């Protein structure tokens, strides 16, 4: 009925979380394209720190490669591999 | 394959 | 070592997803105060639709109540119930 404080606190605190990201944000030199899907699920730091003086930042990263459909003018539909950055570890640090 | 509904593979071949 | 197309497409498609939301983002009029945690995990529609002319919107919503701390300088610590909007069902609909 009510989410208890320590549960809310632990679940909200800075950590890698599945985040839906637009592919254009990750591939800015490809904004001429239409992608399918147009967004991908990525592990990315999220949540809050104990202070307005701290920010939640990645401290360990890796890549993941996904099959994405891509089309642009004067091209037909292609499927290709696109790599994305994931966050494996996050920490709270001064801004 | 309605545009408003999640698609199966067949849709992406049309 | 490559995520297959249909798996990325299904995982990215419009659906309720756990989202970490800043309590000020929900309630800008509360920005004078300090909350602990300062963000809460909420189910919110996320992901992408088959066409940038559709948008992922809720078709079922509910309130969730959480135990949150709030305080002001040179003041007692408060703990209390705070309610937030969650999204229970999402669909792709014209913008």
């Amino acid at each position: 009925e009510v989410v208890k404080f320590m549960d809310v606190y632990q679940r909200s605190y800075c950590h890698p979380i599945e985040t839906l990201v637009d592919i254009f944000q990750e591939y800015p030199d490809e904004i001429e394209y239409i992608f399918k899907p147009s967004c991908v699920p990525l592990m990315r730091c999220g949540g809050c720190c104990n202070d307005e003086g701290l920010e939640c930042v990645p401290t360990e990263e890796s890549n993941i490669t996904m099959q994405i459909m891509r089309i642009k003018p004067h091209q037909g539909q292609h499927i290709g591999e696109m790599s994305f950055l994931q966050h494996n570890k996050c920490e709270c640090r001064p801004k | 394959c309605d545009i408003h509904v999640l698609w199966e593979w067949k849709c992406f071949e049309e």
